């Protein structure tokens, strides 16, 4: 009965910037360290970012960092990815994902650290 | 005038074992026919005393340490043990004198769908000295490029949740540990036996 649902996302040109939303219900957010991961055709699942829940640490692949920006609300249960400055190669499904409850996981760019999944959301970033 | 053992074996909640905790016990009677009148404890060993002479002895002081690690990691509660815990969070020294007690807590310390409130130091830079505490959070530099405050590739928070499920096995399910260290100073004895 935990769910993760999606916002966000679609077709932009290089350069151009997205925002994406993940809201969950069925868990207590505000004790859960969230994360996003993504997906290219054919290559494997890749980490992007997290945010912590009680350490308050964020953590970023090398890839995107100084260009996507993790943040959460707890009062709207929502995890945010702001993904400006946008390449080609930034062309994914984009997954929210969400460790259990209280859980302190040390590695963030673990996918085997987090327990829920959402369903994905479609990236593109063209020429 | 009696020791206060209830207090560390019986307390309902127990520290994590990267914040072990310690209680100063002296200037009282010690009766350990607790640790014989029992068949629930796992672990009863002693070293530099014999343990079914406990209460013919006298000590200055009597520490007792405790905390909860899995039952797969007991083991490495001893001098001159290696791991995770032996080396990152609890190290007994080589001289060690006193006991070592634990004892299954599957029915207090987990939880269906699992308690992760207790935590252990996976990363450290170096192993801690005999009876150190090292209870600081900071981020773990794994490879040679700075963190920045941080966390990713070679970028590690250094304590991570146990994950204790009824389900488990006996290997997974919580133990809880109680090291007694005796202490003798140029000083009176203030823990005796009976
Ligand atoms: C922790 O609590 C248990 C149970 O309350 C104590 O065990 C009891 O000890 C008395 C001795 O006076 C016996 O008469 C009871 O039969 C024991 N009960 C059980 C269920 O075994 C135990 O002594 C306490 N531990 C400490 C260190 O005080
Ligand atoms: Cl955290
Ligand atoms: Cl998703
Ligand atoms: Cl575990």
């Amino acid at each position: 009965e935990v769910q993760l649902q999606a916002s966000g996302g679609g077709l932009v040109e290089a350069g151009g910037s997205l925002r994406l939303s993940c809201t969950t219900s069925g868990l207590t957010f505000s004790s859960v360290t969230m994360g996003w991961f993504r997906q290219a055709p054919g290559k494997e699942r890749e980490f992007v970012a997290a945010i912590r829940w009680k350490f308050g640490n964020l953590g970023y692949a090398d890839s995107v960092k100084g260009r996507f920006t993790v943040s959460r609300d707890n009062a709207k249960n929502t995890v945010y990815l702001q993904m400006n400055s946008l390449k080609p190669e930034d062309t994914a499904v984009y997954y929210c994902a969400a460790a259990r409850v209280g859980e302190i996981i040390a590695v963030l760019i673990s996918p085997s650290n987090y327990a829920y999944w959402g369903q994905g959301t479609q990236v593109t970033v063209s020429s | 005038n009696l020791c206060p053992f209830g207090e560390v074996f019986n307390a309902t909640r127990f520290a994590s074992v990267y914040a072990w905790n310690r209680k100063r016990i002296s200037n009282c009677v010690a009766d350990y026919s607790f640790l014989y009148n029992s068949a629930s404890f796992s672990t009863f060993k002693c070293y530099g005393v014999s343990p079914t002479k406990l209460n013919d002895l006298c000590f200055t002081n009597v520490y007792a340490d405790s905390f909860v690690i899995r039952g797969d990691e007991v083991r490495q509660i001893a001098p001159g043990q290696t791991g995770k815990i032996a080396d990152y969070n609890y190290k007994l020294p080589d001289d060690f004198t006193g006991c070592v007690i634990a004892w299954n807590s599957n029915n207090l310390d987990s939880k269906v769908g699992g308690n992760y409130n207790y935590l252990y130091r996976l990363f450290r830079k170096s192993n801690l000295k005999p009876f150190e505490r090292d209870i600081s959070t900071e981020i773990y530099q794994a490879g040679s490029t700075p963190c920045n405050g941080v966390e990713g590739f070679n970028c590690y928070f250094p304590l991570q949740s146990y994950g204790f499920q009824p389900t488990n096995g006996v290997g997974y399910q919580p133990y809880r540990v109680v090291v007694l260290s005796f202490e003798l100073l140029h000083a009176p004895a203030t823990v005796c036996g009976p």
